[PDB]
């Protein structure tokens, strides 16, 4: 099938340089026109540069000058270079096959997207806790437990339960962003009360800006 | 400049209905227009290109119609996993300008929430702070009340809410709220309890622990 | 005998971008300032000479290369230019001596419901030489498993239509393009205006 994947996202104080990487595998990239678009959190979505088969590149206004976009044929990836970033660059940026000016096809395969942050504020890895499922009268047979992630920057973090074995009833919620600068979030997940003493629930942490790597396993209180 | 008027903002509907979004260029832009899905966390899904063409694998209750100014998205028989925001986008020229987005949202029978009351771990005690949680477990509508109460008296200015996406299968939603105080605070009160408020529950349900396991 | 420019200027029917059409005017008087002082061309630009010295001036041979466009891509009918028009439809030397003009063509290239019989190519692998013309209707490869004449996934219609509507905006409107290039070469000059 037909995948782009990004990397080289992360933290960068302003005025720093970053490049982008996006390996395609399912297409040829030196033989397509390939976008790049970014979207501020919570806000919507803006072209920021194009590269065609022939080799013509187009900017927007926003990052001319600034960003440089170019490829690698024998690897199949197309490279954004930011040069000069302002904290307006602050975005997820994602690679797309395509083109938007006169190509009525539009963007169809896009890449997972790619968390630019730039920020003074330094990199700090994230502390899990476990959120204790209160053994109570049972709740009659539906028992909750989770995972506390706590103060961490910049975003974000990836929880998964069981390695990803578990997938039902896990409600993974948005970060909030404290008082201290820093992020906070929680996973919670919902499973039958019985298996509260037979089967085992961990919960896997991944803070890929400071590489930690956290797998707390979360039982009820005795 | 081509400017791109994409209405309504966010529409609630009901499973089964009929949903339209317009988008309105200040420009003729010809068939040059596609129509993207863009679902939580997720990069966006082209639906229809060239204003009118559906894309291949996009389910057939998705059309496109409209040339030259006024494009219409619709949804002839709307399903829970199609709540998401959809973009409008020009591709007559560069900067290939997007529409505001519409945020799409699925109308659902009302369910109250489960609610669940999370003591502080003795891992978290032992750095010196204190972080209560409040669990609020598929509910709809969206708009929940969490009352913090330390020994019956209302806490305000130490929580912090977020909320969880509608759901794509039951369409529900799930809110946490945490209580955060120091460790020399925690241990002067007794009694930690969330007072939950939901238009699905008749009387307001309150989830409570004794610090202490008492 | 008096140049054939109104042959080139005064077609009922110009040809799509990709497929270019060349007139060749060769051994004939041309007044080239009955064509600047002509109130009704967008654009008027010399590259190399000037429209009036024009007139008094002798030439091997002078190309008419006419095409339509849509009035934003006029820009890219220029020397050292890119994008869809200069890349992959038709590209100008840098040395180029000649002049571009062009006018809107709203009126007689534009539909009610979309023309559809002006084309434009959208894919090629590379860029055009100066003055290449490429015909080619051989469905594009953007992948790695070939295409045997078969559109689909990855297997592009190299070619895209205009789609030119009267309710477009001015910029997205057709426009007629013609080129005159001048040549000058060892041979004799057949094309001149006061001679
Ligand atoms: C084209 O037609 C107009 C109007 O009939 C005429 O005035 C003009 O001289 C013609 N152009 C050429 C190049 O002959």
């Amino acid at each position: 099938e037909v995948q782009l994947v990004e990397s080289g996202g992360g933290l960068i104080q302003p005025g720093g340089s970053l490049r982008l990487s996006c390996a395609a595998s399912g297409f040829t990239v030196s033989s397509n026109y390939m976008s790049w678009v970014r979207q501020a959190p919570g806000k919507g979505l803006e072209w920021v540069s194009v590269i065609y088969s022939g080799g013509t590149t187009y900017y927007a206004d926003s990052v001319k000058g600034r960003f440089t976009i170019s490829r690698d044929n024998s690897k199949n990836t197309v490279f954004l270079q930011m040069n000069s970033l302002r904290a307006e660059d602050t975005a997820v940026y994602y690679c797309a096959r395509g083109d938007v000016s006169g190509y009525r096809y539009g963007l169809d395969y896009w890449g997972q997207g790619t968390l630019v942050t730039v920020s003074g504020a330094s990199t700090k890895g994230p502390s899990v806790f476990p959120l204790a499922p209160s053994s109570k009268s049972t709740s009659g047979g539906t028992a909750a437990l989770g995972c506390l992630v706590k103060d961490y920057f910049p975003e974000p973090v990836t929880v998964s339960w069981n390695s990803g074995a578990l997938t039902s009833g896990v409600h993974t919620f948005p970060a909030v962003l404290q008082s201290s600068g820093l992020y906070s979030l929680s996973s919670v997940v919902t499973v039958p009360s019985s298996s509260l003493g037979t089967q085992t629930y961990i919960c896997n942490v991944n803070h890929k800006p400071s590489n930690t790597k956290v797998d707390k396993r979360v039982e009820p209180k005795s | 400049d081509i400017q791109l008027t994409q209405s309504p903002s966010s529409l609630s509907a009901s499973v089964g209905d009929r949903v339209t979004i317009t988008c309105r260029a200040s420009q003729g832009i010809s068939s040059y227009l596609a129509w993207y899905q863009q679902k939580p966390g997720k990069a966006p899904k082209l639906l229809i290109y060239a204003a009118s063409t559906l894309q291949s694998g996009v389910p057939s209750r998705f059309s496109g119609s409209g040339s030259g100014t006024d494009f219409t998205l619709t949804i002839s028989s709307l399903q829970p996993e199609d709540f998401a925001t959809y973009y409008c986008q020009q591709l007559n020229s560069y900067p290939g300008t997007f529409g505001q987005g519409t945020k799409l949202e699925i109308k659902r029978t009302v369910a109250a929430p489960s609610v669940f009351i999370f003591p502080p771990s003795d891992e978290q005690l032992k750095s010196g702070t204190a972080s209560v949680v409040c669990l609020l477990n598929n509910f709809y509508p969206r708009e929940a009340k969490v009352q913090w109460k330390v020994d019956n008296a209302l806490q305000s200015g130490n929580s912090q809410e977020s909320v969880t996406e509608q759901d794509s299968k039951d369409s529900t939603y799930s809110l946490s709220s945490t209580l955060t105080l120091s460790k020399a605070d925690y241990e002067k009160h007794k009694v930690y309890a969330c007072e939950v408020t939901h238009q699905g529950l008749s009387s307001p349900v309150t989830k409570s622990f004794n610090r202490g396991e008492c | 005998n008096l140049c054939p420019f109104g042959e080139v200027f005064n077609a009922t029917r110009f040809a799509s971008v990709y497929a270019w059409n060349r007139k060749r005017i060769s051994n004939c008087v041309a007044d080239y300032s009955v064509l600047y002082n002509s109130a009704s061309f967008s654009t008027f630009k010399c590259y190399g000479v000037s429209p009036t010295k024009l007139n008094d001036l002798c030439f091997t041979n002078v190309y008419a290369d006419s095409f339509v466009i849509r009035g934003d891509e006029v820009r890219q009918i220029a020397p050292g230019q890119t994008g869809k028009i200069a890349d992959y439809n038709y590209k100008l030397p840098d040395d180029f001596t000649g002049c571009v003009i062009a006018w809107n063509s709203n009126n007689l290239d534009s539909k009610v419901g979309g023309n559809y019989n002006y084309l434009y190519r959208l894919f090629r692998k590379s860029n055009l030489k100066p003055f290449e013309r490429d015909i080619s209707t051989e469905i594009y490869q953007a992948g790695s498993t070939p295409c045997n004449g078969v559109e689909g996934f990855n297997c592009y219609f190299p070619l895209q239509s205009y789609g030119f509507q009267p309710t477009n905006g001015v910029g997205y409107q057709p426009y007629r393009v013609v080129v005159l290039s001048f040549e000058l070469l060892h041979a004799p000059a057949t094309v001149c205006g006061p001679k």
